[PDB]
RNA sequence: UUUUUU
């Protein structure tokens, strides 16, 4: 029923619900820290010569 | 819509002036916002695809 | 001599009576007490006595000018500056001295509500919002409708319905009888999604003051 | 005026979860909130007073108490506030048999309380609809036009999330809820 | 050898 009620709607995808579930909370808790660390550490690699 | 006018302080109806609607061409079965037309009619509370 | 006391008593009797005595009290005080700040009290009394009927473009207006030059430190000359800037005489400095007289002497809504209303009538708006926020922290339980209503409408001009509805709810909780607030709150709900709460609110707005056509039409 | 005009114009110019202290803070419950939306025949306890103090500002409490008779004071102050604001409130109970006497007591305590379950549909237009969570989950997937008027959603016994066959319902509901619903 | 909802 969940899969059907989300494939039916166009702007919602099923992985959104999977992302927001409580059993994914520990992994997804500090997510903003993960993307900020990635986007500002990719800069730090942007330093080294080829 | 022929919307009303309001005195800038202690708003009172000066007159009715026509303006352009902005949230038309929006529907209950193709839009997920709290601006869409109410619904088809008095209808079953739950169990409604589309 | 009772110089200040006798003059003040005569001015009070003039206030109790018509402005006939006021002309004598004003002339006697101005001739006797030659000053700027102590004279400013007699100048304000003469302007308050003359404002009833006298035009007083030079008798009280120059007296109010001397009282404005005698602007006291604490809660003694702000209301005079507000009343001096009533309708004319460089209305932009009139807005400036409403801002100053309410910024210094912010005491009661009466002066406060008029002050904020005249401030927001001029073009600048992003200063009124700060004023409204400041009054909002000191709202204890209701009793600040003069602020709530203005800030709710100000929030209603923008598309920020949650705070606007909350503000109007607080205003009605203060005093749930002004039909204007009920109508505006109903319109706030109708602007966003809600349909049966706008209906209920508009019906309540029309039930009292059943003269209003807009409410019944909206229903 | 030229000199007087100038002489006047120169003078004219993150944590996300706040553990509110259980016992210490509240001392003054009646100086503010002088017109409570509901009046009892006794005194509300300390933690219920703090919960009401935060329900006034339209916050989102998580009550976790011992006695079953202490929570329903909050659960009916929220409905008194909802009836005061003209908005609507949904009280949701998991057990089909629990949402009958709660209905009786809420209709007896004040005004209109509709009931919705698998078979009963008494007055589906009132302002205190009582439902089972699978019906709120079913009318969240469609619009159902009741969500347009809500203020509060009173999840009653939220410790059924640990169930093995119904714990997913509480999380589908807690995810699909729009933002304007406390 | 108990309990439960569209």
């Amino acid at each position: 029923t969940m899969i059907l009620n989300l494939l039916r709607v166009d702007a919602l995808r099923v992985e959104d619900m999977m992302k927001r579930s409580f059993s994914e909370f520990p992994s997804r808790k500090d997510s903003k820290a993960h993307e900020q660390a990635l986007a500002e550490l990719t800069k730090r690699l942007g330093a080294l010569e080829e | 819509d022929l919307q009303a006018q309001r005195h800038p302080t202690t708003g009172q109806i000066l007159g009715y002036k026509e303006v352009l609607l902005e949230n038309t061409n929006l529907s209950a079965t193709t839009s997920l916002s709290l601006r869409r037309p109410p619904g088809p009619a008095s209808q079953s509370l739950w169990g409604n695809p589309t | 001599a009772e110089v200040h006391a006798l003059e003040a008593l005569i001015h009070f009797t003039k206030k109790d009576y018509l402005q006939a005595e006021k002309c004598f009290q004003r002339a006697l005080e101005k001739d006797t007490e030659v000053a700027e700040y102590h004279y400013q009290l007699g100048l304000t009394y003469w302007f308050m006595g003359e404002e009833t009927r006298k035009d007083k473009t030079k008798a009280l207006t120059h007296f109010l000018k001397a009282a404005r030059l005698d602007t006291y430190m604490g809660k003694v000359f702000c209301y005079l500056g507000h009343y001096y800037r009533d309708v004319v005489g460089d209305k932009n400095r009139a807005r400036g001295c409403y801002r100053k007289a309410f910024e210094l002497d912010d005491t009661d809504a009466e002066s406060g509500a008029a002050a904020v209303d005249l401030s927001v009538e001029l073009e600048d708006m992003e200063m009124a919002l700060a004023i409204l926020t400041t009054v909002t922290q000191k709202a204890s339980a209701g009793t600040a409708k003069w602020a709530w209503l203005r800030r709710g409408l100000y929030y209603l001009k923008a598309g920020q319905h949650s705070q606007a509805v909350a503000d109007l709810q607080a205003a009605l909780r203060a005093d749930p009888k002004d039909f204007n607030c009920w109508e505006s709150l109903g319109e706030a709900y109708l602007s966003r999604g809600g349909y049966t709460t706008a209906l209920k609110s508009f019906t309540k707005a029309s039930e009292l003051n059943p003269e209003s056509i807009y409410s019944v039409f909206k229903v | 005026l030229a000199r007087a005009s100038s002489l006047e114009d120169l003078v004219l110019k993150e944590q996300w979860a706040i553990p509110v202290d259980a016992t210490s803070p509240v001392g003054d419950f009646y100086r503010l909130i002088p017109q409570p939306a509901f009046q009892w025949a006794f005194e509300p306890d300390v933690f219920q007073k703090q919960a009401i103090l935060h329900l006034e500002r339209h916050d989102s409490v998580f009550v976790a108490a011992h006695t079953s008779a202490g929570k329903t004071v909050v659960a009916e102050y929220a409905i008194a506030l909802a009836q005061k604001h003209m908005t609507r409130t949904i009280y949701t109970s998991p057990i089909k048999a629990l949402s009958n006497q709660k209905f009786r007591d809420f209709r007896n305590t004040f005004g209109d309380v509709g009931l919705l379950t698998g078979d009963v549909q008494l007055h589906p237009e009132a302002s205190c609809l009582i439902m089972t969570t699978e019906i709120l989950r079913s009318m969240l997937y469609s619009g159902s036009d009741v969500i347009r008027d809500l203020e509060w959603v009173i999840f009653d016994e939220v410790h059924y999330i640990n169930d093995v066959e119904r714990g997913v319902v509480w999380e589908e509901v807690l995810i699909m809820l729009p933002d304007h619903v406390s």
